[PDB]
């Protein structure tokens, strides 16, 4: 698939800064990075934040952020960048995205791929994703696959 | 150890469940929890006289403690030795304690304190006053511990049997009512306190106008009860109002301390109506005539020379006399308390100045509007 | 208008003569001073329209108002 | 064998000033921060350890270091001359490892309680479920008052390994011999 001109980022993607919170023991954040049938699934409540790091500062394009179709796919999901320090779910709610993002349901599709403002995402060296609400309103959400497209800026 | 508690089990108001609590506080070497329940123990409603046992009982604590805060210690070193009641073996206890918990803690400060106030009674200048210099020089860097602050005050008040100590005795008394935030006394020490206090405040040679005297809770929330003259003298006082039938009254009232007095009070309201004009005219009219100071203060018209004499040469006003026309100028310096109404005048005035800066803030922008670009 | 910068102290009294403890941080005047080799730094940054440190009448009563 | 940064939570409150263990109660948590955190340190080596006092405030003495050394030295001169906050303690103490260097470190936190917590059973059971929503390993460890374990640290660790959560283990010491190897039996073997 992937946009010419383009490439997958996972080979850039740092695991020493990847962190998610309020994931289930059994359902590894792995689970979301790996493009199996295995998920993530949160375990307190729908809201998530996973925080992915990458080696070098790198530009993204478009946001492959899918789930299952039994509804607790993602369906708003505020993106934050570069952040400074580890991210805290009421500041979360409370701060201004980057970018806000209402996931449609054509989305979570395994064809789903979301464009990004590029034009915000120049110098993007550790992207936050608050996953805020789930399409079934659900009491926890799954993500079948989640990464990003995107290029290098070379450093 | 716990064999003295044991036999001594006894001899104590609602023995078994205190001293068994001390049993087992001493037997599992719980301090802090210990140290809490001596403390409420020894300020229990009693005399506790079995003075030789509880100290050597705080012997044994305080040795094996070598940790417990010398606060508690001291406080309870303190009860004690209120409870023996023999100066100089009392002397050589705090002597001992202080030696015994040297930490740069509020324990020496508490000590000498107490040596201070138990030394008033015995020679009253020649080891108490360069204690207090000692307390006050090395008191530093612990502002809220606000007890040894409450001792310093026993200190200093205490030590108010003298000339001097009529307006510092005052002001190191506001300092204490001050630091000991919570009131937490007893509603007759607190009356006791606030009518020592109006007396120092009337005979204090320092103290003028002096509010928030009258604004402190511990003063008017209580003396409105009893002995409500003071309070009209206060009232009088930092009105300006001379109220000579009044004042009389009080000075009669209160025969000692105010009969031998009297004539300064009268000086010290004389004073004070004087403030009165320079605060009931807002300089609209700063030109008083001798006329108003002598009818007002029920003075005649010669000794008004001699009282705004005074009230310059003290400091509290800084104006000129035209004895010719009979007219003194004011600009005084001493505000005072502000009379919630008082304060909404004084807003109206500040809304009519603003006003006017607003207006003509608005005039010259208008006029300069070509130049200003 | 005129709030640059407000510099406060912490000190150690309780509240006043007969007041509760408290911290009481106290202010003290402040200033915005440059040494040399930073002024013109701030200078060529401006020179804008703005400046002209000669005062002509129309800035001092622009000043004035 | 697992990367973690651990925010200890060491007491000196006024009632640590008690003769529960031999010496001193202070002391005894002492030397049990110095072991757990060797413990910790020679586990795996880039672990992350910092220091967080709970007396009248929570001062942060030392924060995340790999170091043992300068934590320990921090941990002499403690003083106990306070009173205890424990919920302001743990909030310093997650924000802290908010604060943490390697965003791969599993969060988890020490914490000596020596002193009956003053608080609301909602605010214990609020910030537990605030804990879990970061996923925090908080440890709390009951030291000197006898009431070991008080119904507060029980909901708190409950709601907190909320259907076998993260390992906040109510661990239980004796009021007598608080000794290191009763200090190390449960925790190292799990928390």
């Amino acid at each position: 698939d992937i946009p010419k001109g383009y490439m997958d980022l996972m080979p850039f993607i740092n695991k020493a800064g990847c962190e998610c919170l309020n994931e289930s023991d059994e359902h590894g954040f792995d689970n979301c990075l790996r493009k199996d049938t295995t998920f993530l699934e949160s375990d307190c409540d729908e809201q998530l934040l996973i925080t992915v790091a990458f080696n070098q500062p790198v530009k993204l394009y478009s946001m492959k952020f899918q789930g299952p179709d039994n509804g607790q796919g993602p369906k708003y999901v505020k993106i934050f960048i570069n952040l400074p320090r580890s991210m805290d779910f009421e500041e979360a709610e409370r701060s201004e995205p980057t970018q806000a993002l209402e996931l449609t349901e054509d989305d979570i599709k395994e064809d789903g791929i979301v464009p990004l403002r590029y034009v915000k995402f120049q110098n993007v060296n550790s992207v936050t994703i608050f996953v805020q609400s789930n399409q079934g309103e659900e009491e926890t959400t799954r993500i079948s696959y989640f990464t990003f497209i995107g290029t290098p800026v070379q450093a | 150890v716990p064999g003295f508690l044991q036999q001594s089990q006894n001899s104590g108001p609602g023995q078994p469940a205190v001293w068994h609590r001390l049993e087992e506080l001493y037997t599992k070497k719980l301090w802090h929890q210990l140290t809490l329940q001596v403390l409420d123990f020894v300020q229990d409603p009693c005399f506790a006289q079995g003075d030789g046992l509880i100290k050597l009982y705080e012997n044994f604590i305080s040795e094996f403690e070598h940790r417990v805060n010398p606060l508690s210690l001291v406080e309870i070193i303190l009860h004690v030795v209120r409870q023996m009641t023999d100066p100089n073996v009392a002397l050589t206890f705090l002597e001992k304690t202080r030696e015994k918990v040297k930490s740069s803690d509020e324990a020496v400060i508490l000590c000498k304190t107490a040596i201070g106030a138990l030394k008033l009674n015995i020679g009253d200048l020649q080891v108490t006053k360069e204690t207090i210099e000692d307390v006050e020089e090395m008191l530093n860097n612990l502002p809220g511990v606000t007890s040894v602050h409450s001792r310093f005050y026993d200190l200093s008040s205490k030590y108010y049997q003298t000339i001097g100590n009529h307006a510092s005795y005052y002001k190191d008394a506001l300092r204490f009512l001050g630091c000991v935030d919570i009131k937490d006394l007893p509603v007759s020490e607190q009356q006791e306190r606030a009518f020592t206090l109006g007396l120092a405040g009337l005979l204090g040679e320092g103290v003028f106008n002096f509010g928030e005297l009258l604004m402190h809770p511990v003063l008017e929330s209580l003396r409105n009860t009893d002995r409500q003259w003071l309070i009209d003298t206060l009232y009088a006082f930092n009105s300006g109002n001379v109220e000579r039938f009044q004042t009389l009254k009080t000075a009669w009232g209160q025969q000692p301390d105010l009969a031998a007095n009297e004539a300064q009070l009268l000086r010290k309201i004389q004073l004070l109506c004087l403030m009165e004009m320079t605060f009931t005219r807002p300089a609209n009219h700063r030109q008083l005539t001798f006329e108003e100071i002598a009818k007002s203060a029920k003075i005649t018209v010669n000794e008004v020379e001699l009282l705004v004499m005074k009230a310059l040469s003290v400091g509290l006003v800084k104006g000129s006399i035209d004895e010719v026309d009979k007219r003194v100028h004011m600009t005084w310096v001493q505000p005072r308390v502000l009379d919630l109404q008082q304060i909404k005048g004084m807003k109206d005035r500040l809304e009519f100045w603003c006003t006017d800066v607003k207006s003509m803030e608005m005039l010259v922008e208008h006029q300069a509007h070509d130049i200003l670009t | 208008l005129g709030l640059p910068t407000e510099a406060y102290i912490s000190v150690e009294e309780v509240h006043d003569d007969g007041t509760p403890t408290s911290k009481t941080f106290e202010h003290v005047t402040s200033e915005i001073g440059a040494e040399e080799a930073e002024e013109v730094g701030v200078e060529h940054l401006l020179r804008d329209i703005k400046d002209t440190t000669v005062g002509t009448l129309s800035q001092r009563i622009t000043n004035q108002v | 064998m697992v990367l973690e940064s651990t925010m200890v939570c060491v007491d000196n409150s006024e009632y640590m000033r008690n003769g529960d263990f031999l010496p001193t109660r202070l002391q005894a948590q002492q030397d049990a921060v110095n072991i757990v955190c060797h413990s910790k340190t020679r586990s795996n080596p880039e672990n992350n350890v910092g220091l967080i006092t709970l007396a009248n405030d929570c001062e942060v003495l030392t924060t995340l270091t790999p170091d043992t050394g300068r934590i320990l030295s921090k941990l002499h001169t403690v003083q106990p001359k306070g009173k205890i906050t424990f919920c302001t303690g743990i909030r310093v103490a997650h924000l802290a490892l908010k604060h943490r260097q390697g965003k791969n470190h599993k969060m988890r936190i020490i914490a000596f309680v020596g002193s009956p917590v003053e608080d609301n059973e909602k605010d214990l059971v609020k910030l537990a479920k605030r804990l879990k929503k970061e996923k925090v390993n908080v440890d709390i460890i009951n030291f000197g008052e006898e009431e070991v374990n008080t119904e507060k640290l029980t909901a708190f660790v409950n709601t907190l390994n909320g259907k076998d959560g993260t390992g906040s283990h109510l661990v239980t010491v004796p009021p007598g011999p608080s000794l290191a190897d009763a200090l190390i039996s449960s925790p190292i073997l799990a928390g």
